[PDB]
């Protein structure tokens, strides 16, 4: 019945300290494929606005500028961050 | 109250992000990995700053853990559950975003 | 005292790894060099790790302690219930140092009992239960506030440090407004669609 998935990437021991970090000590299973899936899920969503500036900008680099103002369109994450 | 050092040389305000740079939990030789498996789906001639990468980390594990603070903050049991991804979600509907 | 001599050696290293580290943020990647486990990015992190030893270093040399002045250090107040025993073990446990520290209910719980049982207060079940729920609801907000403002007061770096959101390109642009709207609906289905995928597996098993 129980199975171990394999991958190349982002370890159990990882997203078992990151659901620590916010007071999570117990997670299942699938927790670990849901991390990882929503984790890639977000920073499509930050990249796609991120190289979106780039474009903008007749650029071929994604500057930490981009980022941030990718980053803010984001939600609450890093609401406020510059004033 | 302990003293506090403050370089010379070098901003304290620098001294910060660099700290919590050594903080991250993801291991960043398969952060930036994942950043480079998305980036193949949009374009190959895409460049990023190192500093965009590390910008993209910070906020990333921040996103992650404030999904877990939320879940947490709505479990409420005299004996300790296992979290599924339906906690997730009804904690984000509670709790989370949009 | 330390070595007035050695600190300033130190101090001119400290400032040399700071330049470095600058200019491997500067680096642009390609997809090639986002595979390379020697990349500007891992020689970035493996010389702010370096540089964070120094400055440890340098805090025992000078006889200091090792903070840095991050939000995470500031402490959070607990004087929600009417017994101080209370109060103080649940102020304890939410100002333990460190980026970790973030208790679940049955910590705080945990905390209620044993307060209430060391100074004998006498305190039936439910209304330690109802203490504990009260107590965590209030500081949870509290440490998700100072956690997010450690974030964005440390963010970044140099190339990011004059940003101001007025500046946006979005702002007199319309086409890259519109652009960015439409990204945005994406993201959030996009975000709301792999939550509850995993929701729906849950339910086929």
């Amino acid at each position: 019945k129980v199975l171990r998935d394999n991958i190349q990437g982002i370890t159990k021991p990882a997203i078992r300290r990151l659901a620590r970090r916010g007071g999570v000590k117990r997670i299942s299973g699938l927790i670990y494929e849901e991390t990882r899936g929503v984790l890639k899920v977000f920073l499509e969503n930050v990249i796609r606005d991120a190289v979106t500036y780039t474009e903008h900008a007749k650029r071929k680099t994604v500057t930490a500028m981009d980022v941030v103002y990718a980053l803010k369109r984001q939600g609450r994450t890093l609401y406020g961050f510059g004033g | 109250k302990p003293h506090r050092y403050r370089p010379g040389t070098v901003a304290l305000r620098e001294i910060r992000r660099y700290q919590k740079s050594t903080e991250l939990l993801i291991r960043k030789l398969p952060f930036q990995r994942l950043v480079r498996e998305i980036a193949q789906d949009f374009k190959t001639d895409l460049r990023f700053q190192s500093a965009a990468i590390g910008a993209l980390q910070e906020a990333a594990e921040a996103f992650l853990v404030a999904l877990f603070e939320d879940t947490n903050l709505c479990t409420i049991h005299a004996k300790r559950v296992t979290i599924f991804p339906k906690d997730i979600q009804l904690a984000r509907r509670i709790r989370g975003e949009r | 005292r330390g070595s007035r001599r050695q600190i300033q050696r130190l101090e001119q290293l400290l400032a040399l790894y700071v330049a470095e580290i600058r200019r491997l943020q500067e680096k642009e990647l390609d997809l090639s060099e986002l595979d390379d486990p020697d990349s500007a990015y891992l020689q970035e992190a493996r010389l702010k790790r370096k540089l964070i030893r120094l400055f440890g270093r340098l805090c025992e040399l000078k006889d200091c302690s090792s903070l840095t002045g991050r939000v995470i250090e500031q402490r959070i107040p607990y004087r929600g219930t009417r017994y101080p025993e209370v109060n103080r073990r649940i102020e304890r446990l939410i100002n333990k140092p460190g980026p970790d520290t973030f208790p679940d209910y049955g910590d705080v719980l945990r905390a209620v009992e044993k307060a209430a049982a060391r100074h004998s207060l006498g305190l039936p079940r439910q209304q330690l239960q109802l203490m504990a729920q009260d107590a965590f609801r209030d500081v949870g907000i509290r440490l998700q506030e100072r956690r997010h403002l450690d974030l964005i007061y440390n963010f970044g770096c140099h190339l990011t440090d004059d940003y101001r959101p007025g500046v946006d390109p979005a702002l007199s642009d319309p086409v890259l407004a519109r652009r960015l709207r439409e990204n945005r609906s994406l993201a959030m289905s996009r975000l709301d669609e792999v939550i509850s995928k995993y929701a729906m597996l849950q339910d086929k098993s």
